[PDB]
């Protein structure tokens, strides 16, 4: 089912089975602790690694950041948790935290508390300013208790997950679990919350190839996931996108949308044997540990899609008073230019396709809801089906009434009155479009610029553009580039000439015709 | 052999003599908005409050330059953050209210940040 995604590799890292995988509380490190007895941690937006710690010369399965100490903890085969400060780098603590290796570590940063869980069947609490006392001892799982995560509503309570096929929710107060849920079958690699303050939920992760998703409110199975083709290592809930991402031990992870759980992405890497998941509880980033390194990999949608025309229709999808699938908004209010305005929605009639892109007219006489391929118009305020179209991407240019499409022909195309126009095809190739009178399709290291007219190549400009927008005359255009920006002249007389003349190149164009303004 | 015509050319030697060369060619009311100075200048306070304190007296400074009466006290730039605009959107004033401290930030911040609310406006 279609879901704004666009994966990337924020860093990597080759290093021995990393058990677990971790972001910093609060900072934007990833700190992955390995088999190399090491624990290693890299900010993977500059590409630093800021610091490593030795916490055995046994493999390290946790490590997780205590970050208002500004320490790390970390529980290796010393059968310790061991402490240290990463800015002053010191061990700060030497603890045992179990009778046997610590798979994981939780941390309540609201509570003093950690509390690790072991393969010795328990899961232990230490209070990091006691001087990491035992302040609790919770004796329930009766396995080999694999990964801990806390409830984010309320901290006081965890789950923990044992190779015993139940995850068992205890409460700090009480050793015992207060309640045990039988998630999985083959045993349950992982737990985790799906993150929110109106979110009860669990997951379970099995050896049985199967990750499983639970609702704790109502103690049902919800549904379950294929998971892998082979045991699923650990599965983990997205936050803010739904989709659930699960590793397995053939090196494949694999997401899922968690609306019908249908196949999203498989990804593989050539590092292979994926033990953990991990996601970021701010969203959109996720760390996965495999057997030959870690890797912390960046997750798509990073901004919305919306248009404001001139109806006051100001158009969104998804979002309070609109759902994804129909489409709505409506912002019709002034309020002081200093603070975000409310929603101020009105409701909008009928929708047939997702949002990949959703957008009003820019002087309100259409609206368009882009997706899968396709594109559907709909009317203004009325949201009748106006008319459809073909569109890997739209772009509505200046004319707003002739627009540009990828149509992913390796030609970029235009559509006038949402009926395609083959007097526009480029003698370029296309890699990518740019809209606005004059269209920008890019192609072999170029910027070219097409014709409404004849669709011959006007001025090829050697800085590829983020951007061409045109203005509404069609004469000037801003160009966003990595060069920064221009602003070009596009001489009417000069291009008639030369376009009928076809003066111009295919691939490099006539440097006059246009004319660099700024 | 130092100062070059150019930008650059490239690598952090360069890099490091250029910011001296920038403050020469712009010596006027401080650097104001500090340069590739930025860098070197976190560590120089590593100790760990101090180094907002600092950051926020820098930041307020190069908000405006007012009348510099008592306690009045910001210089560099008159215009290059403002301030107060009635269109402008979500404004610079939020920046403002932080300096107004009760302990809001922690102490070394606090009497930084108080004496900065009275040095803006």
């Amino acid at each position: 089912m279609p879901l704004r995604l666009d994966i990337k590799r924020k860093l990597t890292a080759r290093s021995d089975r990393v058990k677990s995988v971790d972001l910093h509380p609060t900072e934007p490190w990833m700190l992955a602790s390995l088999y190399n007895g090491s624990v290693c941690v890299w900010n993977h937006e500059t590409q630093t690694l800021v610091k490593t710690f030795e916490v055995c010369d046994l493999p390290v399965r946790a490590a997780k950041f205590v970050a208002r100490k500004n320490w790390v903890v970390t529980g290796a085969d010393d059968m310790q948790i061991r402490v240290f400060n990463y800015n002053t780098l010191e061990r700060v603590h030497m603890f045992e935290a179990h009778s046997d290796y610590i798979r994981c570590i939780a941390v309540h940063p609201t509570q003093p508390f950690i509390l690790t869980s072991s393969d010795d069947m328990l899961i232990k609490l230490w209070d990091w300013d006691k001087k990491w006392s035992c302040s609790q001892v919770f004796e329930g799982h009766t396995h080999y208790v694999m990964q801990i995560v806390i409830n984010p509503k309320d901290n006081n309570q965890f789950a923990s997950a044992s190779l015993d096929r139940t995850i068992k929710v205890w409460q700090l107060g009480s050793s015992s679990p207060n309640f045990t849920l039988e998630g999985h079958e083959k045993g349950v690699n992982c737990i985790d919350y799906y993150s929110g303050g109106d979110k009860p939920y669990l997951i379970s992760g099995a050896d049985d190839r199967l990750v499983k998703i639970w609702d704790y409110q109502n103690k049902t199975c919800v549904q379950t996931l294929e998971g892998h083709a082979q045991n699923v290592s650990c599965a983990s809930f997205h936050p803010e996108l739904p989709i659930i991402i699960t590793g397995s031990e053939d090196g494949t992870v694999r997401i899922w949308h968690s609306s019908t759980y249908r196949l999203e992405s498989t990804l593989n890497y050539g590092m292979e044997r994926v033990w953990c998941v991990a996601s970021l509880r701010g969203s959109n980033n996720v760390a996965l540990g495999y057997d030959e390194g870690s890797i912390i990999v960046k997750l798509g949608r990073e901004e919305p899609a919306m248009s404001m025309d001139a109806n006051g229709k100001i158009i969104w999808a998804k979002h309070s008073e609109v759902q994804q699938a129909n489409l709505k908004a409506m912002g019709d209010t002034e309020i002081k230019d200093g603070e975000r305005l409310p929603l101020a929605v009105k409701d909008m009639g009928s929708c047939e396709i997702y949002p990949q892109t959703i957008q009003h007219n820019p002087n309100g006489r259409f609206v368009v809801v882009c997706g899968d391929g396709e594109y559907i118009i709909y009317t203004a305020m009325a949201l009748r089906n106006k008319s459809f179209g073909s569109a890997q991407e739209f772009a509505w240019a200046h004319d707003s009434s002739e627009y540009a499409i990828r149509e992913s022909n390796s030609i970029v195309k235009i559509f006038k009155n949402f009926k395609e126009k083959k007097s526009f095809k480029p003698d370029f190739g296309a890699e990518s479009i740019y809209g606005g009178f004059l269209l920008g399709v890019r192609s072999v290291n170029g910027l070219a610029f097409y014709d409404w007219e004849n669709t011959e190549l006007i001025r090829r400009i050697e800085i590829q553009p983020k951007h061409i927008f045109w203005s509404d005359s069609g004469e000037l255009v801003c160009i966003a580039t990595e060069e920064s920006f221009f602003i070009l002249k596009y001489l009417s007389e000069k291009v008639l000439a030369a376009q009928e003349t076809h003066e111009g190149v295919t691939e490099d164009g006539i440097e006059d015709a246009f004319e660099v303004l700024g | 052999v130092e100062l070059i015509y150019k930008v650059c050319h490239a690598n952090p030697s360069e890099r490091a003599r250029f910011i001296r060369c920038i403050y020469n060619l712009l010596q006027s009311s401080s650097p104001a908005v500090k340069y590739e100075a930025a860098g070197t200048l976190v560590t120089l306070s590593s100790a760990p409050t101090a180094i907002k304190a600092a950051a926020q007296c820098y930041i307020d400074l190069i908000i405006k330059e007012s009348d510099n009466n008592v306690k009045l006290i910001v210089l560099d730039r008159l215009v290059e953050l403002k301030e107060h605009p009635a269109h402008e959107r979500v404004l610079q004033d939020l920046v403002m209210d932080i300096l107004r401290v009760l302990s809001t930030p922690d102490l070394e911040v606090r009497k930084k940040t108080l004496q900065l609310a009275l040095d803006l406006v």
